[PDB]
Order: structure tokens, then C-alpha cells, then sequence
RNA sequence: GGGGGGAACCUGGGGAACUGAAACAUCUCAGUACCCAGAGGAGAGGAAAGAGAAAUCGACUCCCUGAGUAGCGGCGAGCGA
RNA sequence: CUGUUGGGAAGCAGCGCCAGAGAGGGUGAAAGCCCCGUAGGCGAAAGGUGGGGGGAUAGGUGAGGGUACCCGAGUACCCCGUGGUUCGUGGAGCCAUGGGGGAAUCUGGGCGGACCACCGCCUAAGGCUAAGUACUCCGGGUGACCGAUAGCGCACCAGUAC
RNA sequence: GAGGGGUUGUGGCGUGCCUAUUGAAGCAUGAGCCGGCGACUCACGGUCGUGGGCGAGCUUAAGCCGUUGAGGCGGAGGCGUAGGGAAACCGAGUCCGAACAGGGCGCAGCGGCCGCAAAGUCCGCGGCCGUGGACCCGAAACCGGGC
RNA sequence: GGAUGACCCCAGGCGGUAGGGGAGCGUUCCCGAUGCCGAUGAAGGCCGACCCGCGAGGGCGGCUGGAGGUAAGGGAAGUGC
RNA sequence: GGGCCUGACUGCGAGGCCUGCAAGCCGAGCAGGGGCGAAAGCCGGGCCUAGUGAACCGGUGGUCCCGUGUGGAAGGGCCAU
């Protein structure tokens, strides 16, 4: 194979919208602009996301809910990812929140969960919590669930 | 499993490889754009009308002289004023995937490989850095020179000797790299090449 | 996974202790069929009742 | 330079599973003593923006 | 010994407005422009009366990340560790 | 090197040669071998540098026992007015300080986001400190940078003429 | 040099160009003519689509090494793998509730283990959005330091 | 139809501003290129009633010009008045 | 007109009307504890259609969700107003 043989997929490498190039193009004049006002201005529109023509947006009409949160910020206190039984036949033997966060299952810095959505493996599985279904397909599956702190 | 050609001082036996049994010919574009692009030195530039040397001036008044309305010069209606979209410094580099790059090299040298243009070689003969002892060396090994060819080899012995024939591209295999390998139509290799050759694409 | 056993030959002349591990297993009828874990227990009363047991595994 | 989180929307409005946007009914905030129990109670709740609006409010929320 | 100069860069002392908030005043632009003083080949900072929850870490500077997170906000526009 | 065409060979033809040098620019048109170069090497009496190698100097150095002598003052601390921090008076701490009041020397004091207790972290009110960081007047190297309305305002006697 | 080029007497037909407009040949705008300059871009983030890699995983950033137009290493971190709830919390569920009630928001490939495909994610490419002066030209003005 | 643009037949659609899509031409640059065109004449200019293309354009030939130009296929934009 | 009463309910709500949004409207039936009725049943104010105001910021009564090293508290959140 030559270099000049390289060429790229169909599709791959489409061209631009060139516009303001003339008549035949398509786009000429005003480039697809339309004719005055705003937006056909250069840096024109407020935020379309947000802005509703000076009437109070959709969104700030909304009513605010929950705990925002105050200075000096968040509290720090033990966080928990869950992980089910189906995301633990890929092993044998144990299985601990470290072999889990080399996996890509765990994230680190988290504490480990195990959740039931799935079949249970007699494995031992140390974690930092159970659900009561992550708890009764382990313990009655022929593996042993080590709870720790 | 290719069947490459082994060059040897006892004998032309083969050597049972493993190469990609079909080549991307959109993916080998892909990583030889990558290489081309980052390369790039992005230099070209120009200036806007607020880096251009002239002052803010309102050159004449807004209304009422039977002109045009201007303002300062440097806007780029003037003949010597900034310019509107003109190139500034650019990285073209980027990250092209490393699986699709291994993937690449593996894919470049099976290509040369599907075609009776890869050759191994144990050792360089006469040739411990001259051009004429080199150039011997090539005729005995079948490479007269009617053909371009990719010299990956550890020995920089070797490379200096071959480094300056129009035919010729030399390279540490650490540097194999799938756009030489295309720019070539042969390539010529160390057992010590092939060996890390193989490291690289698993 | 799990074990999908399949009872195909009467326990009838076969020792009173290959008898009562069917009955662990809950298996009381001929050509019934119980889904049950792999606990090393559950397999060896599975593995005693080899000859008279077609077994599948699931899961 | 990267976007920023509208802090009035996520102090309003959460994204769901699929990707509906989700707010709590308006009008109970205060005049509230007239108000049928049925109107108390269903405006305790929370609902889906029609799909229009609920796509605004989705790309003020681009880290979600 | 000082004095005065030096393209940008540095620190300190002072410090706007257009503009944005589709009006505007808190807010924004921004401690930016600019003025002044000083420093150099760099300047600042720097060896914990620190961090902040790790029963932990160990000067300071700078980069990546953490993160548009925590929060701040006529809880508006936005601002932002 | 020679022959050939031509004003001119570096083109074309013939027979060679070098290559750790076949980057690039010249030469009467298109030259590896004509020139300047290139690859690879060599070079400083004098001045500047020297962060690296070496040396010199300054410097640095225990253990229990008692004593309670010392441990940075208009300072800490508090109240008032502000600034800094993501913090716009907020539950508003922390850091700094214009005004008032005003300590103690480890059983001292400050901090851990009002406050209190507990548990911890740290030793304020003296100073210095490379390096990694920023910048490009200056020099060099390189451009999918410009090519005289472009590129610096200036390729030229330009911050000139006017 | 059985055709074509120049020219134009007569006949037939015929309201410049651009711009703005419900509507211009318009007695509405612009343009003396010619040549040259002159306006939808870039960065980062987003959101779709699309071309490829890998795929319950995908991928590195700064750097370090190497090259001297050679690539590599680096897993910190980011997105994805679970949601519901103001939160504590629980979890294929969860929240409201006295409820095993009702409801909101959630939860499950194709052919013979091989082969293809795919969540997703990474890079390229294109459309569009946010932030920037953001398609280019144009104020009257405001402010600062000087003259 | 033949077999996936392999080309042929048959049938129907094809006014158009704002605007949406599609397929192309051309400009400068890069790889292709230590190549190839080039003083038996490059680019640019002046003609053309000739050839190809719906067209943008591309050829070809004569004169001028006197040293450059650059393919198939891709890549990037200070890309068309 | 009378007698007894407080459904001028609490926790939900199939399904619709209307509708750019956000709103506005009608609603069977289920559960809790009820009123009236011998019972069938009816009752989640008023013959119907006007008598009204999003969010932000705060007040008050609950709840006992968060509580910046820890226990508390300050301050928030949630429910009602
Ligand atoms: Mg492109
Ligand atoms: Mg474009
Ligand atoms: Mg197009
Ligand atoms: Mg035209
Ligand atoms: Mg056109
Ligand atoms: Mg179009
Ligand atoms: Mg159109
Ligand atoms: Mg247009
Ligand atoms: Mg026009
Ligand atoms: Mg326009
Ligand atoms: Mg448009
Ligand atoms: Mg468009
Ligand atoms: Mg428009
Ligand atoms: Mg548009
Ligand atoms: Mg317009
Ligand atoms: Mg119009
Ligand atoms: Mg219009
Ligand atoms: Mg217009
Ligand atoms: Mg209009
Ligand atoms: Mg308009
Ligand atoms: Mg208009
Ligand atoms: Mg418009
Ligand atoms: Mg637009
Ligand atoms: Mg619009
Ligand atoms: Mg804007
Ligand atoms: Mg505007
Ligand atoms: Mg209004
Ligand atoms: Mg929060
Ligand atoms: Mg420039
Ligand atoms: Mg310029
Ligand atoms: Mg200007
Ligand atoms: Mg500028
Ligand atoms: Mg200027
Ligand atoms: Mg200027
Ligand atoms: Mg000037
Ligand atoms: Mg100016
Ligand atoms: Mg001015
Ligand atoms: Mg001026
Ligand atoms: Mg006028
Ligand atoms: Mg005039
Ligand atoms: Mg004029
Ligand atoms: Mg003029
Ligand atoms: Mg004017
Ligand atoms: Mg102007
Ligand atoms: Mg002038
Ligand atoms: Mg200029
Ligand atoms: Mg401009
Ligand atoms: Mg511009
Ligand atoms: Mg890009
Ligand atoms: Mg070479
Ligand atoms: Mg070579
Ligand atoms: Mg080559
Ligand atoms: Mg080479
Ligand atoms: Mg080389
Ligand atoms: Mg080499
Ligand atoms: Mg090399
Ligand atoms: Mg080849
Ligand atoms: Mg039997
Ligand atoms: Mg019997
Ligand atoms: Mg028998
Ligand atoms: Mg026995
Ligand atoms: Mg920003
Ligand atoms: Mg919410
Ligand atoms: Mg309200
Ligand atoms: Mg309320
Ligand atoms: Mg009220
Ligand atoms: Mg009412
Ligand atoms: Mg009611
Ligand atoms: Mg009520
Ligand atoms: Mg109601
Ligand atoms: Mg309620
Ligand atoms: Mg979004
Ligand atoms: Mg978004
Ligand atoms: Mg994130
Ligand atoms: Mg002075
Ligand atoms: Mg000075
Ligand atoms: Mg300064
Ligand atoms: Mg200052
Ligand atoms: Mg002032
Ligand atoms: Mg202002
Ligand atoms: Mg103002
Ligand atoms: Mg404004
Ligand atoms: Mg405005
Ligand atoms: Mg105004
Ligand atoms: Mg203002
Ligand atoms: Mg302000
Ligand atoms: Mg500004
Ligand atoms: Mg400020
Ligand atoms: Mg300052
Ligand atoms: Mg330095
Ligand atoms: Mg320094
Ligand atoms: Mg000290
Ligand atoms: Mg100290
Ligand atoms: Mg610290
Ligand atoms: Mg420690
Ligand atoms: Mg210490
Ligand atoms: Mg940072
Ligand atoms: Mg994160
Ligand atoms: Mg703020
Ligand atoms: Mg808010
Ligand atoms: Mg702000
Ligand atoms: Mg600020
Ligand atoms: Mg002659
Ligand atoms: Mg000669
Ligand atoms: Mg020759
Ligand atoms: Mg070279
Ligand atoms: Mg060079
Ligand atoms: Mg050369
Ligand atoms: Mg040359
Ligand atoms: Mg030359
Ligand atoms: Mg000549
Ligand atoms: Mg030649
Ligand atoms: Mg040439
Ligand atoms: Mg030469
Ligand atoms: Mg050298
Ligand atoms: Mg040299
Ligand atoms: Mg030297
Ligand atoms: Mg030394
Ligand atoms: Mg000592
Ligand atoms: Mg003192
Ligand atoms: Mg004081
Ligand atoms: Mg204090
Ligand atoms: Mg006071
Ligand atoms: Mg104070
Ligand atoms: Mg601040
Ligand atoms: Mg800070
Ligand atoms: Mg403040
Ligand atoms: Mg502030
Ligand atoms: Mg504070
Ligand atoms: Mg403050
Ligand atoms: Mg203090
Ligand atoms: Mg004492
Ligand atoms: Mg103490
Ligand atoms: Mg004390
Ligand atoms: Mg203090
Ligand atoms: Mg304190
Ligand atoms: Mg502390
Ligand atoms: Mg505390
Ligand atoms: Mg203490
Ligand atoms: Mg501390
Ligand atoms: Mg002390
Ligand atoms: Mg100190
Ligand atoms: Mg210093
Ligand atoms: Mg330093
Ligand atoms: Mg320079
Ligand atoms: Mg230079
Ligand atoms: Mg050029
Ligand atoms: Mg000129
Ligand atoms: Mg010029
Ligand atoms: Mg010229
Ligand atoms: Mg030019
Ligand atoms: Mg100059
Ligand atoms: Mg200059
Ligand atoms: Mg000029
Ligand atoms: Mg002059
Ligand atoms: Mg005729
Ligand atoms: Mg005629
Ligand atoms: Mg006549
Ligand atoms: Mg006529
Ligand atoms: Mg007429
Ligand atoms: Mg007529
Ligand atoms: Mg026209
Ligand atoms: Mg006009
Ligand atoms: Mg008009
Ligand atoms: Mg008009
Ligand atoms: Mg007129
Ligand atoms: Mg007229
Ligand atoms: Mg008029
Ligand atoms: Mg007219
Ligand atoms: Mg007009
Ligand atoms: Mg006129
Ligand atoms: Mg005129
Ligand atoms: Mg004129
Ligand atoms: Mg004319
Ligand atoms: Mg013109
Ligand atoms: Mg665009
Ligand atoms: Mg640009
Ligand atoms: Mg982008
Ligand atoms: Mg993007
Ligand atoms: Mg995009
Ligand atoms: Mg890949
Ligand atoms: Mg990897
Ligand atoms: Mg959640
Ligand atoms: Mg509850
Ligand atoms: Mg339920
Ligand atoms: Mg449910
Ligand atoms: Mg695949
Ligand atoms: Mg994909
Ligand atoms: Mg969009
Ligand atoms: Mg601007
Ligand atoms: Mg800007
Ligand atoms: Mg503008
Ligand atoms: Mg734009
Ligand atoms: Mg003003
Ligand atoms: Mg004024
Ligand atoms: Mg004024
Ligand atoms: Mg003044
Ligand atoms: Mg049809
Ligand atoms: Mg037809
Ligand atoms: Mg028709
Ligand atoms: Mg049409
Ligand atoms: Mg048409
Ligand atoms: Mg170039
Ligand atoms: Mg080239
Ligand atoms: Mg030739
Ligand atoms: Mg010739
Ligand atoms: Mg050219
Ligand atoms: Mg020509
Ligand atoms: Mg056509
Ligand atoms: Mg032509
Ligand atoms: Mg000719
Ligand atoms: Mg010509
Ligand atoms: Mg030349
Ligand atoms: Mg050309
Ligand atoms: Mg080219
Ligand atoms: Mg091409
Ligand atoms: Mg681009
Ligand atoms: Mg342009
Ligand atoms: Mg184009
Ligand atoms: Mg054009
Ligand atoms: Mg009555
Ligand atoms: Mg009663
Ligand atoms: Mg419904
Ligand atoms: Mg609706
Ligand atoms: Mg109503
Ligand atoms: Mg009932
Ligand atoms: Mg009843
Ligand atoms: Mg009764
Ligand atoms: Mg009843
Ligand atoms: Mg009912
Ligand atoms: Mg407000
Ligand atoms: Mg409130
Ligand atoms: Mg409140
Ligand atoms: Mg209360
Ligand atoms: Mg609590
Ligand atoms: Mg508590
Ligand atoms: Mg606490
Ligand atoms: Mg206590
Ligand atoms: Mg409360
Ligand atoms: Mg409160």
C-alpha cells in the first residue's frame, strides 16, 4: 500500500458551511441570517437557554426546594457506592473495595456496598455495607460476606 | 500468521509471525493525519485591528463631511488596518486513541508483510559505517536500490550508512512509526527490531 | 452459578443413605426437577445421587 | 473557557433517569388558607416540564 | 552609599468607567485600565501561632487535577475556592 | 570529466566517483562530486560566565536531676469601622487593621466556621533564604507564517516627510 | 476558407443593478469608471449527527524518556457501570403515607461457547448553542492619565 | 433489469424570496516530491469562430513572457466582490 | 322550614377538559377516622361561571432531616400557614 492510496471513509471528512460566499451558493447575502432584528446581528440574542423576552423565565418561576448548603460548604461524611452481585462474577475467590476500584466498578475514595440485582457467588466479599437482599443471596449461595469499618 | 523472510549468513529460513489479517486502510489515514498534525509548527499569524500600530483617532467626524463614517484606521475596512480572521498561534496536536495508533503500526507492517516487502535480517555484514559497505550489503540482500526502504535497526553503525542514499529511511525501532512505514515501499529489519517490534503492538 | 437436577432413575434397591440425599435435596419424584445453589454440600448430595440424576448447570 | 452551572436551575430542578427535568408544582407558597386540601396536596408534588422548556433547563445543566 | 534609565515580565501604594444585569442603585466589568513607588535578571513567597478530620500531612513557588465542585449571589446577571 | 543544444548547462547523452556529507543557497537555465556549505570534527592570549568537579572558611552537635529565670507589647484579647477569602451581614469564624480599652511567658497563648465543653493541631507580635515560575529590548534555530495595498508604522536614509 | 466571424438597414419583442418593501423602471437607497484590500473565525466548553478504536468498560492530564518533522511512557484524574429521596437513608428499587393502598421517578441484542452487533467511552469530521470583540463597518457618549 | 453505480428500459416529478439539505468548481498552502513537466520556453499576460463539462470551470492551439510549475489521491484555510 | 351535625376532612388518585409554557378546571374509585340516613347511599364547602398574584426574601406553629474534629448549640431543610 502506497501513501497515496491513504484516504479516508466516506463521510469522514465532510466539508463546511461556507456562507456570504454569493447567489449560487445558497447563502449568499445574508447568510442564512434572514433579514434584521436581533440575532442577525453580529454577537446578537441573549441567551436563548434562559431568556424569554423580559417576561420572568420559565425557570425562575419555579419554586426552589431541598438544603442548599451554607458556608463553610458541605460536611464531610462517609460516602457509599453500591455494587451488585451480578458486577462480582467476573472474580474468585474474595473480593475487597481495592480489586473492585482496579476493576473500573469502584470509585475511588468510596466506600464499598453490594447490591442484589443479580446472581450470588460463593465468594468472600469484604465491604463496608450489605442490603438485606445483597445479604441473603450471599450468605445462602455458599459465599461468606465479611462487613467491615 | 505471515510467513516473513528471514535474511541470514546461514541460510534463507522463515519465521512464522503474527500480524493483523486485515488492514483499516481508514485507520492507517487516521494515525498518519495524527503524525502530520501535530507536527505542525503553528506559526502563522496575523494581527487584529486592536494589535495594529495606528491610534483610535475618529479620523473624521461622524456626520455632516459628505464621507463615509469611519472610525480609527486599524479597522480592517482600511487599506493597513487589522485583520478580521486571520490566523493566530495553533496546537494541532491531539491525543489520537493509543489502542488505534498500536492498532496502526501493527497494521502497516502486515500490509508489507501481505505483500513479500518485509524482510529480517540477523546482522549487517561488511558494514560497520560506510556507505560503500552498506551499499554491498544491499546487493547481496536482493535490495539493489530500485525501491524505497524503511532501515529499523538498533546498530547505529548500520544507520550511518545507509542514512544518506535518496532510498532510504533509517530508524531506532523505537521510532517505527506507520507513516515511514507507508512512505516506503520495502522494509528491512533487526531480530533485535522485530523482538521489540512485537513488545509494542501488545 | 446454580444446578438445574433432573431425577431419572428410582431410588428402589439403592442404600437407605443414597435414599434420605434425595430427600435433602428435596427431590421426591421421578422426573422432577429442583433449581438449588452450588454449597459444596448441596453438590456432594447432588454427586452422591450421581447414577440416577441428570444435572444441568444454569446461571 | 468551560460553562458554568446555572445555580438557579439546580436549585429548582433535577434530571431523571431517561432525562425528563422534573420541578415542583407552583402556588403554594403563601395565600394558601381558601385553598381545597386536593389543591394543598397536589401541588405537594413534583412534575415534568413539557419537553420545550424542559430542553432549556437541561443545557443549563451540562456537568449533571 | 544614594540620585537616573530599562521592551515586556514582578511586587507594593492608589484605583476608574464604558459595559453586563436586555432600565438601574447592591452586584458586574475589576483590583482590570491607568497613576505612583520599588525590585531585579527575575520579582513575589517561603521553613507553620499552617492545614482540617485523615487517629493524618509537613516551608514556599509553579504545572495538571480536584472543579465550574464546595459555596457565594437584588440566590438576579453572574462570581468562584 | 567529456561530448551535445544554447548567449550561458547545472538540461540531454556517455563513461565514473563520494557519501557519518543526497539540509539549504549560489553559479549565465535544472549541480551530491564548481562555489559557499552540509555530516563529522577542532579552537581562546584577553574579557564575561561558571548552578557542575574540587578545596577553604563560617557554621552545626549530648544525657538524666533540680531551679520556674527567659521564650518578640500598645502586641494578644475584646468592642467599634473596614478590607481579604467562594463568603454581598449571613449562624460569619479565619487573615489583616483605622479607633477605644488592654494581658500573660508554657499551669503561657492562638486555631479546628457563632458559642460551650471535650478531644486535638500549632507556638503570634524580629529578619534572610537558592531552585522549579514569569517576560523577550537582545542573539540564534525552525515554519501546511506574509511576499511590497501583504508582513512591523518602516524590505527603500521612518517614527522620517508632512 | 450547403459553413462561420464582423457590422447593422428593416421588422417583432422589451420598465437598468443592488438595497428596502404590502408594493420600485420607479421621481425611494447606494454606485463616476477601472484595478487591488474588504465581512460568519479561533480557543475552550456544550449538544446533536457522522467516520473509525475499544466495549462493562473507555480514556489519560501535567510531566518523564526518546526523536531532532520517531514515537513512547505516565491511571493522577474524568466519563460510564443504579436509582429514588430536601436529607438522614435505603437500594432494583425509592419517595409521599399509618398502608402489604394508590401514585411520581426508576429497574430486564442477533446468528452457529465461537462469529457479528451493542451500553458506553475515546479521537477525527460536520451542523448548531455558551463564553469571549464572535459576520464586518458606524455613533452620540462615559471614564482614566496627560497636553 | 444486471446484481449492491456495471449501465439500459419504463413511468412520474423538476416557478420560487426568507430558509433547510445535497453535489461540485476554483484559490493559497502541506504530504505525494532526493520525484515528474520546464529554455525544443515555468508562472503570469493577450487572443481563439476549436475540444470536454449543465455550470463554476478544464483543455488545446497561436502570440507575449523569460524561470519557474507540479499530477492521480488525500490534508489544511487570511479561499471566490 | 326543621332536626342532628363540621366532609369548609386527612393520605392518594384511574381518567379527562383546557392548553405555547406555567397555570386553570372536572374527577370515579381505594384506605384512615367520621356526619347524617331504617336503608339505597350521599358528604373532600357554597346552582354554576368573577371575589385574584408566579418566584425570590422573611415571619409563625410543627417535624426532629442536616448540625463543618466529637456531643450539643447557632443556622438551615421538610410539613402547615
Ligand atoms: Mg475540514
Ligand atoms: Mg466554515
Ligand atoms: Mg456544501
Ligand atoms: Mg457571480
Ligand atoms: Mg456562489
Ligand atoms: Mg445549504
Ligand atoms: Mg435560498
Ligand atoms: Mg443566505
Ligand atoms: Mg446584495
Ligand atoms: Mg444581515
Ligand atoms: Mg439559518
Ligand atoms: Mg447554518
Ligand atoms: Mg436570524
Ligand atoms: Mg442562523
Ligand atoms: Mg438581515
Ligand atoms: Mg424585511
Ligand atoms: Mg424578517
Ligand atoms: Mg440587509
Ligand atoms: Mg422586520
Ligand atoms: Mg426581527
Ligand atoms: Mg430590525
Ligand atoms: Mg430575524
Ligand atoms: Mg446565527
Ligand atoms: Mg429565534
Ligand atoms: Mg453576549
Ligand atoms: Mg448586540
Ligand atoms: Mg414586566
Ligand atoms: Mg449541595
Ligand atoms: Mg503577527
Ligand atoms: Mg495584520
Ligand atoms: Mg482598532
Ligand atoms: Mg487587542
Ligand atoms: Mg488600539
Ligand atoms: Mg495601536
Ligand atoms: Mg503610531
Ligand atoms: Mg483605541
Ligand atoms: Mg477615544
Ligand atoms: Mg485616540
Ligand atoms: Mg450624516
Ligand atoms: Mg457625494
Ligand atoms: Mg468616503
Ligand atoms: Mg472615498
Ligand atoms: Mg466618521
Ligand atoms: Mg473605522
Ligand atoms: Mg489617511
Ligand atoms: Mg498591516
Ligand atoms: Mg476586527
Ligand atoms: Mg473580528
Ligand atoms: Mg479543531
Ligand atoms: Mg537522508
Ligand atoms: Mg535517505
Ligand atoms: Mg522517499
Ligand atoms: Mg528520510
Ligand atoms: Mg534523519
Ligand atoms: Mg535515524
Ligand atoms: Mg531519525
Ligand atoms: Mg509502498
Ligand atoms: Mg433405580
Ligand atoms: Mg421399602
Ligand atoms: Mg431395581
Ligand atoms: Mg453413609
Ligand atoms: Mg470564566
Ligand atoms: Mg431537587
Ligand atoms: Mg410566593
Ligand atoms: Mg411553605
Ligand atoms: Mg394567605
Ligand atoms: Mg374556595
Ligand atoms: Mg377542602
Ligand atoms: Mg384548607
Ligand atoms: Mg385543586
Ligand atoms: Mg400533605
Ligand atoms: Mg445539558
Ligand atoms: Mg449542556
Ligand atoms: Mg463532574
Ligand atoms: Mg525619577
Ligand atoms: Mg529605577
Ligand atoms: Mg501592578
Ligand atoms: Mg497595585
Ligand atoms: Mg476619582
Ligand atoms: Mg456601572
Ligand atoms: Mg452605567
Ligand atoms: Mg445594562
Ligand atoms: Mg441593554
Ligand atoms: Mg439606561
Ligand atoms: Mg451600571
Ligand atoms: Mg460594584
Ligand atoms: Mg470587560
Ligand atoms: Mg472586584
Ligand atoms: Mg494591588
Ligand atoms: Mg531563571
Ligand atoms: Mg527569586
Ligand atoms: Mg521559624
Ligand atoms: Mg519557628
Ligand atoms: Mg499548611
Ligand atoms: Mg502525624
Ligand atoms: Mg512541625
Ligand atoms: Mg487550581
Ligand atoms: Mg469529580
Ligand atoms: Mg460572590
Ligand atoms: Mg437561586
Ligand atoms: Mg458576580
Ligand atoms: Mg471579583
Ligand atoms: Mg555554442
Ligand atoms: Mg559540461
Ligand atoms: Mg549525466
Ligand atoms: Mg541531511
Ligand atoms: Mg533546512
Ligand atoms: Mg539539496
Ligand atoms: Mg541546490
Ligand atoms: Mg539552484
Ligand atoms: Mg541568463
Ligand atoms: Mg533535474
Ligand atoms: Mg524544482
Ligand atoms: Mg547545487
Ligand atoms: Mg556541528
Ligand atoms: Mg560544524
Ligand atoms: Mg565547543
Ligand atoms: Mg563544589
Ligand atoms: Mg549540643
Ligand atoms: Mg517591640
Ligand atoms: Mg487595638
Ligand atoms: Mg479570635
Ligand atoms: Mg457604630
Ligand atoms: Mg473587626
Ligand atoms: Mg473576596
Ligand atoms: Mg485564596
Ligand atoms: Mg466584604
Ligand atoms: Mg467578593
Ligand atoms: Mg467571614
Ligand atoms: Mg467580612
Ligand atoms: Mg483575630
Ligand atoms: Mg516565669
Ligand atoms: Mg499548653
Ligand atoms: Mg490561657
Ligand atoms: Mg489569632
Ligand atoms: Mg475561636
Ligand atoms: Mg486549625
Ligand atoms: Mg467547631
Ligand atoms: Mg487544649
Ligand atoms: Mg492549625
Ligand atoms: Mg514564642
Ligand atoms: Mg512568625
Ligand atoms: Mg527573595
Ligand atoms: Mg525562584
Ligand atoms: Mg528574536
Ligand atoms: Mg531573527
Ligand atoms: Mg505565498
Ligand atoms: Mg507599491
Ligand atoms: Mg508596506
Ligand atoms: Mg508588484
Ligand atoms: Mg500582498
Ligand atoms: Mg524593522
Ligand atoms: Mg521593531
Ligand atoms: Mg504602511
Ligand atoms: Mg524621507
Ligand atoms: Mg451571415
Ligand atoms: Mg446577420
Ligand atoms: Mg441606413
Ligand atoms: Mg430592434
Ligand atoms: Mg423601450
Ligand atoms: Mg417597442
Ligand atoms: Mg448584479
Ligand atoms: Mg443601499
Ligand atoms: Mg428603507
Ligand atoms: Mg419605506
Ligand atoms: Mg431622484
Ligand atoms: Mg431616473
Ligand atoms: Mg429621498
Ligand atoms: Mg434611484
Ligand atoms: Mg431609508
Ligand atoms: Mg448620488
Ligand atoms: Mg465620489
Ligand atoms: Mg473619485
Ligand atoms: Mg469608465
Ligand atoms: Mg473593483
Ligand atoms: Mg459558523
Ligand atoms: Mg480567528
Ligand atoms: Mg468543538
Ligand atoms: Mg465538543
Ligand atoms: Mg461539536
Ligand atoms: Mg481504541
Ligand atoms: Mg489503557
Ligand atoms: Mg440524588
Ligand atoms: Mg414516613
Ligand atoms: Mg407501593
Ligand atoms: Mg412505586
Ligand atoms: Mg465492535
Ligand atoms: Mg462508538
Ligand atoms: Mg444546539
Ligand atoms: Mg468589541
Ligand atoms: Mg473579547
Ligand atoms: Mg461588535
Ligand atoms: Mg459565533
Ligand atoms: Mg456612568
Ligand atoms: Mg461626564
Ligand atoms: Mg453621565
Ligand atoms: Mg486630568
Ligand atoms: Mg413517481
Ligand atoms: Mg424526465
Ligand atoms: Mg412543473
Ligand atoms: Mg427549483
Ligand atoms: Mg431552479
Ligand atoms: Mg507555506
Ligand atoms: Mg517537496
Ligand atoms: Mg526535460
Ligand atoms: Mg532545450
Ligand atoms: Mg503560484
Ligand atoms: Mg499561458
Ligand atoms: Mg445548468
Ligand atoms: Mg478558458
Ligand atoms: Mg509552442
Ligand atoms: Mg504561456
Ligand atoms: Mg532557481
Ligand atoms: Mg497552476
Ligand atoms: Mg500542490
Ligand atoms: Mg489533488
Ligand atoms: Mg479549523
Ligand atoms: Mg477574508
Ligand atoms: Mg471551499
Ligand atoms: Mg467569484
Ligand atoms: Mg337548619
Ligand atoms: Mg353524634
Ligand atoms: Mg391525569
Ligand atoms: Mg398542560
Ligand atoms: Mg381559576
Ligand atoms: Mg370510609
Ligand atoms: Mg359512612
Ligand atoms: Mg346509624
Ligand atoms: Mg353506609
Ligand atoms: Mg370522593
Ligand atoms: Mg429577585
Ligand atoms: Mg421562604
Ligand atoms: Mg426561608
Ligand atoms: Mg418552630
Ligand atoms: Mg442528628
Ligand atoms: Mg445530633
Ligand atoms: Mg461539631
Ligand atoms: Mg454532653
Ligand atoms: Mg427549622
Ligand atoms: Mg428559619
Amino acid at each position: 500500500m502506497k501513501l497515496s492510496d491513504l484516504r479516508p471513509n466516506p463521510g469522514a471528512n465532510k466539508r463546511r458551511k461556507r456562507v456570504g460566499r454569493g447567489p449560487g451558493s445558497g447563502h449568499g447575502k445574508t447568510a442564512t441570517r434572514g433579514h434584521k432584528g436581533q440575532k442577525s446581528r453580529s454577537g446578537g440574542l441573549k441567551d436563548p437557554r434562559r431568556f424569554e423576552g423580559g417576561r420572568s423565565t420559565t425557570l425562575m418561576r419555579l419554586p426552589k426546594r431541598g438544603m442548599q448548603g451554607q458556608v463553610p460548604g458541605e460536611i464531610k461524611r462517609p460516602r457509599y457506592q453500591g455494587v451488585n452481585l451480578k458486577d462480582l462474577a467476573r472474580f474468585e475467590g474474595e473480593v475487597t473495595p481495592e480489586l473492585l476500584v482496579r476493576a473500573g466498578l469502584l470509585k475511588k475514595g468510596y466506600r464499598l456496598k453490594i447490591l442484589g440485582e443479580g446472581e450470588a457467588k460463593p465468594l468472600k466479599v469484604v465491604a463496608h455495607a450489605f442490603s438485606k437482599s445483597a445479604l441473603e443471596k450471599l450468605k445462602a449461595a455458599g459465599g461468606e460476606p465479611v462487613l467491615l469499618e | 500468521v505471515y510467513q516473513i523472510p528471514v535474511l541470514s549468513p546461514s541460510g534463507r529460513r522463515e519465521l512464522a509471525a503474527d500480524l493483523p489479517a486485515e488492514i483499516n486502510p481508514h485507520l492507517l489515514w487516521e494515525v498518519v493525519r495524527w503524525q502530520l498534525a501535530k507536527r505542525r509548527r503553528g506559526t502563522a499569524s496575523t494581527k487584529t485591528r486592536g494589535e495594529v500600530a495606528y491610534s483610535g483617532r475618529k479620523i473624521w467626524p461622524q456626520k455632516h463631511t459628505g464621507r463615509a463614517r469611519h472610525g480609527d484606521i486599524g479597522a480592517p475596512i482600511f487599506v493597513g488596518g487589522g485583520v478580521v480572521f486571520g490566523p493566530k498561534p495553533r496546537d494541532y496536536s491531539y491525543t489520537l486513541p493509543k489502542k488505534v495508533r498500536k492498532k496502526g503500526l501493527a497494521m502497516a507492517v502486515a500490509d508489507r508483510a501481505r505483500e513479500g516487502k518485509l524482510l529480517l535480517v540477523e546482522a549487517f555484514a561488511g558494514v560497520n559505517g560506510k556507505t560503500k559497505e552498506f551499499l554491498a550489503w544491499a546487493k547481496e540482500a536482493g535490495l539493489d536500490g530500485s525501491e524505497s526502504v524503511l532501515l529499523v535497526t538498533g546498530n547505529e553503525l548500520v544507520r550511518r550508512a545507509a542514512r544518506n542514499l535518496p532510498w532510504v529511511v533509517t530508524l531506532a525501532p523505537e521510532g517505527l512509526n506507520v507513516y515511514d512505514i507507508v512512505r516506503t515501499e520495502r522494509l528491512v529489519m533487526d531480530l533485535d527490531a522485530w523482538e521489540v517490534f512485537q513488545n509494542r503492538i501488545g | 452459578p446454580r444446578l438445574k437436577v433432573k431425577l431419572v432413575k428410582s431410588p428402589i434397591g439403592y442404600p437407605k443413605d443414597q435414599k434420605a440425599a434425595l430427600k435433602a435435596l428435596g427431590l421426591r419424584r421421578l422426573q422432577q426437577e429442583r433449581v438449588l445453589e452450588d454449597t459444596p454440600a448441596i453438590r456432594g448430595n447432588v454427586e452422591k445421587v450421581a447414577h440416577l440424576v441428570r444435572v444441568e448447570v444454569v446461571e | 473557557p468551560k460553562m458554568k452551572t446555572h445555580k438557579g436551575a439546580k436549585k429548582r430542578v433535577k434530571i431523571t433517569a431517561s432525562g425528563k427535568v422534573v420541578a415542583m408544582k407552583t402556588g403554594k407558597r403563601h395565600l394558601n388558607w381558601q385553598k381545597s386540601g386536593k389543591e394543598i396536596r397536589q401541588k405537594g408534588r413534583k412534575f415534568v416540564l413539557a419537553k420545550p422548556e424542559a430542553e432549556r433547563i437541561k443545557l443549563l445543566l451540562p456537568y449533571e
